[PDB]
């Protein structure tokens, strides 16, 4: 799982 | 010196600022500090040889690249990335290398804001950005080493810091009929001392220069900051790769020569 830094923020696993 | 503006891209210390063979010029925390690539220029033709090819996702049955994700953000094509960021005007129109670098830099492993940004490889062959889960580049005490190689010629190694105007300020092409020199009192003089390595063609010279170039680990203490044997004058007639470690400040016209750097593509000339 990672979280995007740029808007919109989202969780990608 | 009328060469000043033109030669700026060959001041690798200034425009790249980190290791080339092994780029580990910064540190970032995720509690624990880690080393990570930070060179401002793309490294054309650089790949990693595993002694499983390295663009395979991490699992020793796996490679260096990001594991499968939902949605699949690595590997991701150029068009895939442009679509992914279609609402971000500051990103959607970046060139393929910078975009790939920014895409990799988008994925925060600390799920708090952290400074850790993965390096990446853009493969010109099928227009795919591969985020590298493993930022390591050499372990020859899984054993592996960085190299330029025919298999890697369309690969491009990208740190988190790749500048958006690399095309303008970074080396890419080799300079045909040109020899790097030093400008002294209104004339372009030869590099006074060079280290001569035999090389069958330009590719092998580029490969050798890369092997000897700025490196941030042996084989703050280890950081090159871009200093090293980053340049080579290839004499195609005597088949000599003339390698040196001081920045060139002018060009000499000489049809026997091709000017290359560790950062440059191993084949392309202009």
């Amino acid at each position: 799982c990672w979280t995007t830094r740029m808007s919109p923020p989202q969780q990608i696993c | 010196n009328p060469w000043t503006e033109y030669m700026a891209k060959y001041d690798i210390e200034e425009v790249h600022g980190s290791g080339i063979r092994v780029d580990l010029g910064e540190d970032a925390e995720v509690g624990t500090q880690y080393r990570l690539p930070s060179g401002k220029c793309p490294v054309f033709g650089k790949g990693i040889i595993i002694e499983t090819t390295f663009l395979k996702p991490v699992a020793k049955d796996g490679g260096f690249a990001f594991p499968p994700t939902n949605p699949l953000i690595s590997p991701m094509t150029l068009n895939g990335m442009r679509d992914f960021y279609k609402n971000n005007e500051y990103v959607k129109n970046l060139d393929e290398l910078t975009l790939c670098s920014r895409h990799a830099g988008n994925m925060n492993p600390d799920n708090k804001n952290s400074n850790y940004k993965y390096p990446a490889v853009y493969d010109y062959n099928d227009k795919k950005c591969h985020i590298l889960y493993i930022a390591a580049q050499e372990n020859n005490g899984f054993c592996f080493r960085p190299a330029k190689d025919k298999l890697f010629e369309n690969y491009t190694y990208l740190s988190k810091n790749v500048v958006d105007n690399w095309e303008e300020v970074c080396p890419r092409k080799n300079l045909e009929n040109a020899k790097f020199g030093l400008w002294v009192d209104g004339n372009c003089e030869d590099i006074p001392h060079v280290n001569e390595f035999s090389a069958n063609d330009l590719f092998e010279c580029n490969k050798l220069v890369f092997e000897l170039s700025a490196s941030d680990q042996p084989k703050d203490r280890y950081k090159s900051h871009g200093k090293g044997y980053n340049w080579g004058n290839y004499n195609r007639e005597t088949q000599k790769c003339e390698i040196f470690n001081v920045k060139p400040t002018c060009l000499i016209n000489n049809s026997s020569y091709i000017a290359t750097t560790a950062l440059s593509h191993p084949i392309e000339v202009e």
